[PDB]
RNA sequence: AGGGCUACACACGUGCUACAAUGGCGCAUACAAAGAGAAGCGACCUCGCGAGAGCAAGCGGACCUCAUAAAGUGCGUCGUAGUCCGGAUUGGAGUCUGCAACUCGACUCCAUGAAGUCGGAAUCGCUAGUAAUCGUGGAUCAGAAUGCCACGGUGAAUACGU
């Protein structure tokens, strides 16, 4: 929400002074977060994909899509439709707040924190960026923790090049080594 | 959203060290009071300034002897 | 561990080199032999190699290792296993 | 007899049964009482609500079960992602103080595996 | 003992007892709590680990006083129980007897 | 100069510590012997929960110190628990020696409190101030013993016989 209206007034402003555009609609929006966790243990302990689940639900407050194998991966030893991964879609107001919440405390709390890549984008100026430790993030307990799954996260933008997609998360504030 | 199949998610305060305190309304389940902060961080204010209050200061400083 | 009424401990000739390297340094690491010397909070941000007993293994200094020697980092008794 | 989150058993005297804080042993435990003027030759049955509320906010002044947990498990791991001398130990499961592991090694080392 | 190893423990003990008196009162100095320990204990330190690590009294072996051995020795009579075996049943120890109690 | 002799899937010897009530724990009070000391023992007093620290007399020693013996005895608690047994691990904070305690010192305080329920085949020691238990000193020693060498306190059972 704070986020949000920060963006609408302030980056929106200088997103527009910044590439000369002709429309505000022409701006980068945000689409979504989508927070995936490949646990590909699952097929170990089925448990482990619940407790993992229980993680994403813990730090964004959504239950998660528990993701099935899309088709048969015999190297993985993994068959098709087997449930071997847990996701989250956050987008609007609750997107808003999760993005907040990591960038204020969740990416300064990684271990060292050297900084963040700036080359993470498909081509079109949609982020993806893969987190080491599920701990940085407030929401775990470590009360509650089985193991140190880490996760990625796809910040997907309306952008249309990779040149708009740092613009709009430069602006945002994100470290951007 | 649906109902009764997502966490509790109110309105909760989080507030630094240095004075950097933020409201968010986030799913934790009671205060919290961290360290670092998207401001008081090197990386994110000063890479080649920033001071802390730990490792650095209380195990070291603390019984430095200068 | 040593005494407070005597501090911590560092050799002199490296901490020489470490305050030359944080004084003006943007060039190499420091090759040294002090597996002794507990670091110091202006180390943070160097890359000490200190001596394992055969090489000196590079070491980036880093600001959770603080009240710590050169000598944690540098392991002396390699072993694969049985 | 609900306090820091655990069931410390009636039956015991009180430091005998406040030592089952994880965090309170016996000194901890004679402090508590000690600062609650609770008698030790008494149990945690024949002490009245009050005194097992001022014995919670006295544990809660001392340190507790879940963030002991938390603290002796996050200095482990601080010390295993510095990766230091006894990072390197407790993650290969060795004697870390420098112990003997030639021999005597049992408790830090497991039962005998061949 | 290897003829160096003499050596070394001839000029360790000499090196010991010329720099004493300074070695000496860096560590009272180091030991000491006044002088605000900003520069009279943090350079008495610096000075003292940089005196010659030969001058200290911690790298006397106490070898034997003849045969040069590290191990085995007496302060009483300076030799390895080897040597005061020799010369105390040859009788070159004053006082000394097989006891028998 | 640093490291290794301290490395660890393992197996054996010799020991220490237990697995408890003939005990643990708090409080109160007894009874030793033999030693060692000067680039050493270090009163006292005071500070520190403790390790220890400051101060510092005395003593080359039947004089001073190390040095308060312990088991014991009285008083209570525990009530047979993996426990108020056990004190291995591991974390945190220190003290002392030494230039330096990371590999790789010893102790101290707090918390953490594992194995372990008296141990298979087999095997060991001891005929009495002995075994068994309790404690103290030395040498080596800058610091570093559960080892070794000494010393005392209690103090048994049994030996038909070959
Ligand atoms: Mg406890
Ligand atoms: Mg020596
Ligand atoms: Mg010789
Ligand atoms: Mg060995
Ligand atoms: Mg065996
Ligand atoms: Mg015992
Ligand atoms: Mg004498
Ligand atoms: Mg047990
Ligand atoms: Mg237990
Ligand atoms: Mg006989
Ligand atoms: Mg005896
Ligand atoms: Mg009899
Ligand atoms: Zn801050």
């Amino acid at each position: 929400a704070k986020l949000h209206d920060y963006y609408k007034d302030e980056v929106v402003k200088k997103l527009m002074t910044e590439f000369n555009y002709n429309s505000v609609m022409q701006v980068p929006r945000v689409e979504k977060i989508t927070l995936n966790m490949g646990v590909g243990e699952a097929i170990a302990d089925k448990k482990l994909l619940d407790n993992a689940a229980a993680d994403l639900a813990a730090i964004s407050g959504q239950k998660p899509l528990i993701t099935k194998a899309r088709k048969s991966v015999a190297g993985f030893k993994i068959r098709q439709g087997y449930p071997i991964g847990c996701k989250v879609t956050l987008r609007g107001e609750r997107m808003w707040e999760f993005f907040e919440r990591l960038i204020t405390i969740a990416v300064p709390r990684i271990r060292d924190f050297r900084g963040l890549s700036a080359k993470s984008f498909d081509g079109r100026g949609n982020y993806s960026m893969g987190v080491r430790e599920q701990i940085i993030f407030p929401e775990i307990d470590y009360d509650k923790v089985d193991r140190v799954r880490g996760l990625d996260i796809t910040i997907t933008t309306t952008a249309k090049s990779d040149e708009e997609g740092r613009a709009l998360l430069a602006a945002f504030d994100f470290p951007f080594r | 959203m649906k109902k009764d199949i997502h966490p509790k998610y109110e309105e909760i305060t989080a507030s630094c060290s240095c004075g950097n305190v933020m409201k968010i309304r986030s799913t934790v389940g009671h205060d919290l009071n961290l360290d670092v902060c998207s401001k008081c961080h090197p990386f994110f204010t000063g890479k080649q300034r920033d001071v802390a209050t730990g490792g650095r200061v209380d195990r070291f400083n603390k019984r430095f002897n200068i | 561990p040593r005494s407070l009424k005597k501090g911590p401990f560092i050799d002199l000739h490296l901490l020489k080199k470490v305050e030359k390297a944080v004084e003006s340094g943007d060039k190499k690491p420091l090759r040294t032999w002090s597996r002794r010397s507990t670091i110091f909070p202006n180390m943070i941000g160097l890359t000490i190699a200190v001596h394992n007993g055969r090489q000196h293994v590079p070491v980036f200094v880093t600001d959770e290792m603080v009240g710590h020697k050169l000598g944690e980092f540098a392991p002396t008794r390699t072993y694969r296993g049985h | 007899a609900r306090i820091a989150g655990i069931n410390i058993p009636d039956h015991k005297h009180a430091v005998i049964a406040l030592t089952s804080i994880y965090g309170v042993g016996k000194t901890r435990s004679k402090a508590i009482l000690a600062a609650a003027g609770i008698a030790e030759d008494v149990k945690i049955s024949e002490l009245s609500e009050g005194q097992i509320d001022t014995l919670r906010d006295e544990v809660a002044k001392f340190v507790v079960e879940g963030d002991l947990r938390r603290e002796i498990s996050m200095s482990i791991k601080r010390l295993m992602d510095l990766g230091c001398y006894r990072g390197l130990r407790h993650r290969r499961g060795l004697p870390v103080r420098g112990q003997r592991t030639k021999t005597n090694a049992r408790t830090r080392k497991g039962p005998r595996k061949p | 003992a290897k003829q160096s190893m003499k050596a070394r423990e001839v000029k360790r003990v000499a090196l010991a007892d010329k720099y004493f008196a300074k070695r000496a009162e860096l560590k009272a100095i180091i030991s000491d709590v006044n002088a605000a320990s900003d520069e009279d204990r943090w350079n008495a330190v610096l000075k003292l680990q940089t005196l010659p690590r030969d001058s200290s009294p911690s790298r006397q072996r106490n070898r034997c006083r003849q045969t040069g051995r590290p191990h085995g020795f007496l302060r009483k009579f300076g030799l390895s129980r080897i040597k005061v075996r020799e010369a105390a049943m040859r009788g070159e120890i004053p006082g000394l007897k097989k006891a028998s109690w």
